[PDB]
């Protein structure tokens, strides 16, 4: 009790001064950062032997007093003296004290029941040993070629976000008192907040550590690390005991963390997507958004949309820059074409346009570049480096494992190289490949003659042969690569050396981003073609435990199921927002309003005629006996709804089972048509989620009922409205203009508003109307 | 407790 | 308990056969799984487990294929 | 005599598979219940064969 009057108290004596007075008043709160940056910037030369010196004395450390005399004895056993009353040295509340009294209360001291509270705090750690546990050994030694240099995730954690967001959920689930109301991070990715805010904020210890650990337990770091070609973000948490130069282990790729195939499963989630925007060529940026903002991605444990998950992804694939380009995600340094990945290490030139012949005596133009241009090719299992210069290779050389990779990358690269004889070659490329059947759509030439290559077996070989053979003269025996892909350098292909070892990968920390052209072409930078169309042409659908929304072109939706699940979203989602809607109904206890709704009217002729009496007598029921406060269920209310419109008759017969067209919906007993889920705000009707943010007073929602209640918004600080703590919020009714302290320091005044809509549509209905 | 099938696809 | 399966505490799921559904038998968990089964997931931290996070991964694989 | 022994470290890695005409050269590498079995019968041991 007296701890806050001390503080009050203290705040006086520091105003009677009048130098920390003016210089408390004048600025902005930011300023303690400032005042945090004045102190304690002195830091001794020597890091160990200062230590020494420190430790040398029997009394040097600084140490707490008061819980010390709450728990135990100050004085010691063997009688070397421990406590006094004087304080030393700097002058602050703690009073000194020796060494070893630490130990004799990690000893003797009465302490109990510890446990459980410690490892989820630090599963970061917790968890990277948890994985040493299950692996297999087997050691040997070689000489390695390690990767030299792979930006990679290292200590891979599942829901991996950005440094912001994650600084947002550090202040949410550290402390309410002190927060900003957030919405982007807040409103789409809760149920994260549900957990974390749930475990840690209900017993308070060691707030700034655990903040300041749970900054790391989502933050892969990634950084620029010599592998030898494990390139699975798990590995790389203990490299060092795993490989090196010298180094050899077995017995490791099993035991992984689930984000690995997470994030994979996400670029098959945006290649369909993708593909659906390649459906309708009318228009290609207003479509794909749609179904990206619409898709929401069930992560194991927890659900997140699709559009936080592509712009904040690590790991930019061919597909995921396209996924990024409708979005305003800055991610460069990568350029994709087809399967290979290459990045550009010198020059530069302008795209030209040249028109040369085929077989078929057609010609068509091709845009080539004529730049002096030093390159980095990525293929699976191989690595290599190209120069071209003029529309011809100037020099190569080639680090792949594995022949066949091998042979892959220098026909990419050749095929991004553009020679001559790549007009040539010519076998019935134009009754298809010339024009790609997409509304009647011209694909692009480069493009034209991969999907020749990627064709068959012979077409490989065509090309292959394109290029000039000779045979090598003795000292490029290593060197000389075969037409298959081998050393035997009999005969070998001209302009080309293989490399025995791999080849360093470039890295440059580089944001560039613009709008994307109608076809799915990506011209960032003012140029450079890094979008490469479609890059894979999978004609799959297969999914698991994902949701999409809105005509998504592939038909999942049911007549009676679009009936049933529609019509609980016109009564989930219409609701909220003022009187006359389901939280002033249940704020005034009358459940009367609440079963004449209209938009149960809708739902209605949907039930099954049988029972539907006996239906609405256990519904009404159960709506009833949960008008007394904290005895409801606010998920229950939904399900059970939609059946009590219907005058309620005697039944007597169970009424479990509610048959909504020949489906069946039962109180609890999440199913098909309803899943009600536990401990989270969500739900699912078959393939699609819904939910609804602003009023959940729900018994389980306890942990945040001061972060769910929120559909207000800002208006006016006119009215003098009573200063309520953030539990008060919850009493205040609809309409009612309230005053709260928000954040740092800054305070606003709010009502219970319809929340904010069309953050993104608002505008661009406008820039399109403009054109 | 004498309740063995369960779950129903339905 | 060295017999492969588990007699007293096993747990059944009930499904009414089709003669050419069901006649494969192989198909029997196809048509399983678009009812209930997909959804059950485990926890990464298992009671009593010896290969927690290896038996989780080759679930999800399960559920996949 | 049969399919013969094998050698093994503690770290399961490398396993040297022995014919049973070699036994005699490893002797007493194998363990003592082996060797107190193994040596009286060296007298009408042959190559492969025991007689």
């Amino acid at each position: 009790m007296s701890l806050l009057l001390t503080i009050a108290k203290e705040y006086k004596r520091l105003c009677q001064d009048a130098k920390a007075a003016q210089m408390m008043t004048v600025g902005t709160v930011s300023n303690y950062t400032t005042f945090k940056k004045w102190t304690t910037s002195r830091k001794e030369k020597n890091p160990s032997l200062r230590m020494r010196w420190a430790m040398s004395s029997k009394f040097p450390i600084i140490a707490n007093k008061r819980m010390l005399e709450e728990a135990q004895i100050p004085k010691e056993h063997n009688n070397v003296a421990l406590w006094e009353d004087t304080e030393d040295v700097s002058k602050r509340d703690h009073v000194l004290a020796s060494a070893s009294c630490i130990n004799y209360w990690n000893f003797c001291g009465p302490c109990v029941n510890n446990s459980e509270v410690i490892k989820e705090v630090y599963k970061s750690r917790f968890g990277r040993l948890e994985r040493r546990k299950e692996i297999m050994w087997k050691e040997l030694r070689f000489t390695l070629v390690d990767r030299q240099r792979r930006r990679v995730d290292t200590q891979p954690v599942e829901q991996r976000l950005r440094t912001g967001e994650i600084k947002d959920l550090q202040m949410w689930t550290l402390f309410e008192d002190e927060a900003p109301l957030a919405s982007k991070f807040i409103l789409d990715n809760y149920g994260l907040v549900k957990e974390m805010r749930s475990k840690f904020a209900n017993k308070p210890l060691n707030k700034e550590v655990v903040a300041h650990m749970l900054e790391k337990q989502f933050n892969p770091e990634s950084r620029f690390l010599p592998v030898f070609g494990a390139i699975r973000p798990e590995r790389m948490e203990l490299i060092h005991a795993l490989g090196g130069e010298t180094w050899i282990q077995e017995a490791n790729t099993a035991g992984i963390s689930n984000v690995d195939q997470r994030k994979n499963d996400i670029r098959a989630v945006c290649r369909k997507v993708c593909l659906a925007a390649n459906a309708s060529i009318m228009n290609a940026k207003s479509k794909l958004v749609e179904y990206i903002k619409s898709t929401s991605m069930r992560i194991g444990e927890t659900e997140r949309k699709l559009e936080e998950l592509i712009l904040e992804t690590d790991d930019v694939s061919p597909e995921v820059t396209l996924c990024k380009s409708a979005l305003g995600g800055q991610l460069g340094k990568t350029l994709s074409f087809g399967p290979m990945l290459l990045k550009k290490i010198s020059g530069s030139g302008v795209k030209v346009k040249d028109t040369v012949y085929i077989q078929g005596v057609r010609a068509v133009q091709f845009e080539y570049w004529s730049e002096q241009e030093e390159f980095y090719g990525e293929y699976k299992s191989a690595t290599a480096l190209f120069s071209r210069k003029e529309r011809s290779l100037e020099w190569i050389t080639i680090g792949g494992g594995i022949n066949e990779d091998r042979k892959r990358l220098l026909a990419m690269c050749m095929i991004f190289c553009r020679d001559g004889d790549y007009f040539k070659d010519a076998p019935a490329t134009i009754t298809m490949a010339d024009l790609s059947t997409k509304l009647g759509r011209e694909i692009p030439y480069q493009y034209v003659m991969m999907n020749w290559i990627q064709k068959s077996e012979d077409n490989l070989e065509a090309l292959l042969y394109s290029r000039g053979i000779v045979e090598t003269n003795p000292g490029k025996m290593g060197s000389s690569m075969g037409i298959d892909g081998s050393k035997r350098a009999i005969k070998s292909l001209r302009a080309v050396t293989i490399q025995s070892g791999k080849i360093d990968m470039p890295e440059s920390k580089e944001k560039i981003h613009l709008e994307l052209s109608d076809n799915l072409e990506a011209f960032d930078s003012s140029g450079r073609i890094v979008a490469t169309i479609l890059d894979l042409p999978s004609d799959k659908k297969v999914t698991f435990q994902d949701v999409s929304f809105q005509h998504p072109d592939l038909a999942v939706l049911r007549d009676e199921k679009t009936a049933i699940t529609k019509g609980y979203e016109a009564l989930i989602k219409r609701l909220g927002t003022g009187d006359n809607d389901i939280p002033s109904l249940i704020a005034k206890k009358d459940y009367l309003s609440l079963y004449n709704l209209p938009e149960v009217k809708l739902m209605a002729p949907l039930i099954r005629p049988n029972r539907k009496g006996v239906y609405s007598r256990v519904a009404r029921k159960l709506v009833s006996t949960q008008v007394t406060t904290g005895h409801y269920s606010l998920h229950e209310l939904i399900k059970v709804l939609p059946f009590t419109y219907f005058a309620p008759k005697q039944g007597m017969f169970e009424g479990r089972l509610f048959f909504s067209n020949d489906s069946f919906v039962e109180p609890g007993v999440n199913n098909n048509v309803f899943s009600w889920s536990k401990a989270d705000s969500s739900k699912i009707y078959c393939h699609g989620i819904a939910i609804r943010v602003p009023l959940v007073v729900g018994d389980e929602h306890m942990d945040t009922s001061l972060a769910l209640l929120e559909g207000f918004s800002v208006c006016e600080n006119d009215p003098r409205a009573p200063m309520v703590t953030r539990q008060d919020l919850i009493d205040v009714g609809f309409g009612q203009k309230v005053r709260l302290f928000v954040g740092q320091g800054s305070v606003r005044t709010f009502k219970r508003t319809a929340s904010q809509r069309a953050a993104s549509s608002d505008v661009n209905k406008n820039v399109k109307k403009i054109k | 407790a004498a309740a063995a099938a369960a779950a129903a696809a339905a | 308990y060295t017999h492969k399966f588990l007699m007293e505490e096993a747990w059944m799921f009930t499904k009414i056969s089709d003669p050419e559904r069901s006649r494969a038998g192989e198909i029997l968990i196809d048509f399983f799984k678009k009812g209930n089964l997909s959804a059950i997931r485990p926890k990464d931290k298992p009671l009593q487990g010896k290969y927690p996070i290896h038996y989780k991964n080759l679930w999800n694989q399960i559920k996949a294929a | 005599l049969g399919q013969g022994i094998r050698l093994s470290n503690k770290r399961k890695t490398k396993e040297v598979i022995i014919k049973a005409e070699k036994m005699g050269k490893y002797k007493n590498l194998m363990r003592e219940e082996y060797k107190n079995l193994f040596e009286p019968l060296e007298k009408y041991i042959q190559k492969d064969v025991c007689f």
